[PDB]
């Protein structure tokens, strides 16, 4: 498993100086994701003499 | 006067920051001062009016 960044937005603009507070943005997301394994087996048969 | 009126000091004036509100530009500031008076018996004094 791990975990990606997809983005983030902006969090404040110009804020008209002659004012005393601040402002709010969007922030992004984290999106954690993971992945499996796959396989892969076999087999087979021979015979003794014939492989002499 | 030294009978006829009293004035009681407590604390003088004060002044500090007050923390909160205050967001790094409106600095807002807070003072103030307790004290009072009163009269002693109004007799020993008067005045003269038209």
């Amino acid at each position: 498993t791990y975990m990606k960044i997809a983005d983030y937005g902006q969090l404040g603009e110009y804020t008209c100086d002659a004012k005393c507070d601040a402002e709010f943005g969007e922030p992004g997301n984290i999106r954690h994701l993971e992945g499996k394994t796959y396989d892969y087996r076999g087999v087979f048969c021979f015979n003794r003499k014939n492989l002499q | 006067w030294k009978t006829a009126f009293y004035a009681v000091e407590k604390r003088p004036m004060f002044f500090e920051q007050y923390e909160g509100g205050s967001s790094a530009w409106c600095v807002k500031y807070q003072f103030g001062a307790e004290d009072g008076g009163f009269v002693g018996c109004c007799e020993h004094g008067r005045i003269l009016q038209i």
